[PDB]
């Protein structure tokens, strides 16, 4: 039920899930996720960090149905949950709006906005439901902390 | 390329709004462009949030999101066309709406509003802009640009969300959690415009005029009436307003029917604000009422 535990079993999960990444450390995700967070605060585009259990498990129900087992690069990986983060934000944040530098990796703007609308077509129905049932919150709740 | 734009309908920080024709197939949408290439403006940010939420919210009294195109460094949300918003019907008619047609406006607000918190989404940006209007009477609730989905426990949501004239005591007071309950204040507001001359009930320069003009109208609530009311976090000590003030001389386009559903509608508790479901059973709705 902490935000660290829940981050690190969210690495876990990638490190599975994207076998072809042999150099790539459960740490990476969380200090991605961390400086993005930190980034934003210190802009003062938010007053207090976006990253929470519940924001870190809906952020997690992205990941899960968007990475593909077949990313090819940590940089590729990045670029993916990032996107999935700039989403989180937007669909869960507090403010009114999120600036894209803090989520930006890629030197093609087109490939991440592109990105961003493959997921909304993808998972726009779940974004909702984790929302909507409580039932669907506490299964993937669960599903989180057994990725460790 | 896809679509030929006709003329601009409107455009602010939410992006330019054109009239325009589909080059295919001749069909007359909206397109609301949104620009890309400003990387330190979250603009983008509202826009997605908006097509997660209108992909999930498909309803004849919702704008219908028909396709979002990215070209250029620019998003196109693709929307069904309406002939005005309400705001420009009010300056149409000399604010002067016939009973019925009020009665009409109101119906298919409650129909989409409910529609909206039965899928657990909250709409927070109700205002006669963000309602369109054909000439066939439908209306349309639109703009899902602050709008957020509900259900997940959080320390709080944003106190700065829906414009001050529409803004309801709780969120004045800057209540940390809010439910369904914000958009039937809201949609209250927007009923008196309809109901006198579509000019604003409370229309205060700040958070303190706000809340001095609607405890004036309708009174300052008691303990009794909303205990946790000196609890929350920016409450200050109002003035002892009467609960005796008339609403006749406010909205004259209403029977007692139509006034009792606005008092509903219009209680500073959130709780023991009317739902959208509970007001299309109200007696203003049968065939019967006069
Ligand atoms: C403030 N906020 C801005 C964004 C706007 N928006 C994008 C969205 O909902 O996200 C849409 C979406 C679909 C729309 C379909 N139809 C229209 N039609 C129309 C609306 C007014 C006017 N109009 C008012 C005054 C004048 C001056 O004569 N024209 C003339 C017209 F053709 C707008 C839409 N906006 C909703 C309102």
């Amino acid at each position: 039920a902490s935000t660290s535990e829940l981050l690190r079993c969210l690495g876990e999960f990638l490190c599975r899930r994207c076998y072809r990444l042999k150099h790539l450390s459960p740490t990476d995700p969380v200090l991605w996720l961390r400086s993005v967070d930190r980034s934003l605060l210190l802009q003062g585009w938010q007053d207090q960090g976006f990253i929470t259990p519940a924001n870190v498990v809906f952020l997690y129900m992205l990941c899960r149905d968007v990475i593909s087992s077949e990313v090819g690069s940590d940089h590729e990986l990045q670029a993916v949950l990032l996107t999935c983060l700039y989403l989180s934000y937007s669909y869960m944040g507090n403010e009114i709006s999120y600036p894209l530098k803090p989520f930006l990796v890629e030197s093609c703007k087109e490939a991440f906005w592109d990105r961003c609308l493959s997921v909304i077509n993808l998972m726009s129905s779940k974004m909702l439901q984790i929302n909507a049932d409580p039932h669907y919150f506490t299964q993937v709740f669960s599903d989180l902390k057994n990725e460790s | 390329q896809k679509y030929e734009k006709l003329e601009k309908i409107g455009e602010g920080t939410y992006g330019t709004v054109f009239k325009a024709k589909n080059r295919e197939t001749h069909e007359i949408v909206a397109l609301k462009r949104v620009r890309l290439d400003d990387d330190d403006e979250g603009v983008p940010s509202s826009a997605l949030r908006e097509i997660c939420l209108l992909k999930e919210l498909k309803h004849k009294n919702i704008v219908r999101l028909h396709d979002v195109l990215h070209s250029d460094k620019k998003l196109t949300l693709v929307f069904e066309f309406c002939d005005q918003d309400l705001k420009k019907y009010f300056d149409s008619c000399n604010g002067d709406l016939d009973p019925e047609i009020v009665k009409s406006f109101l119906f298919q607000l409650l129909k989409g509003l409910g529609f909206c918190h039965s899928r657990n989404v909250l709409h927070r940006d109700l205002k006669p802009q963000n309602l369109l209007i054909n000439r066939n009477g439908e209306l349309k609730l639109a703009d899902f640009g602050l709008a957020r989905a509900f259900g997940i426990p959080v320390r709080c949501y944003s106190a700065e969300v829906v414009t001050l004239w529409y803004r309801p005591p709780d969120v004045l007071f800057g209540a940390k959690l809010y439910s369904t309950s914000i958009d039937m204040w809201s949609a209250g507001c927007i009923f008196a415009e309809l109901a006198n001359a579509g000019r604003p009930l409370f229309p205060g320069n700040d958070v303190d005029d706000q809340l001095k003009r609607i405890f004036r109208l309708l009174g300052t609530p008691t303990e009794e009436q909303w205990p946790s009311m000196t609890k929350l976090p920016d409450y200050k000590p109002y003035p002892m307003y009467p609960a005796t003030t008339s609403l006749v001389n406010v909205v004259p386009k209403l029977n007692a029917t139509g006034r009792d559903l606005l008092q509903n509608l219009l209680k500073c508790n959130p709780v023991q604000r009317i739902s959208a479901e509970e007001a299309l059973q109200h007696p203003y709705f049968s065939d019967f009422c006069p």
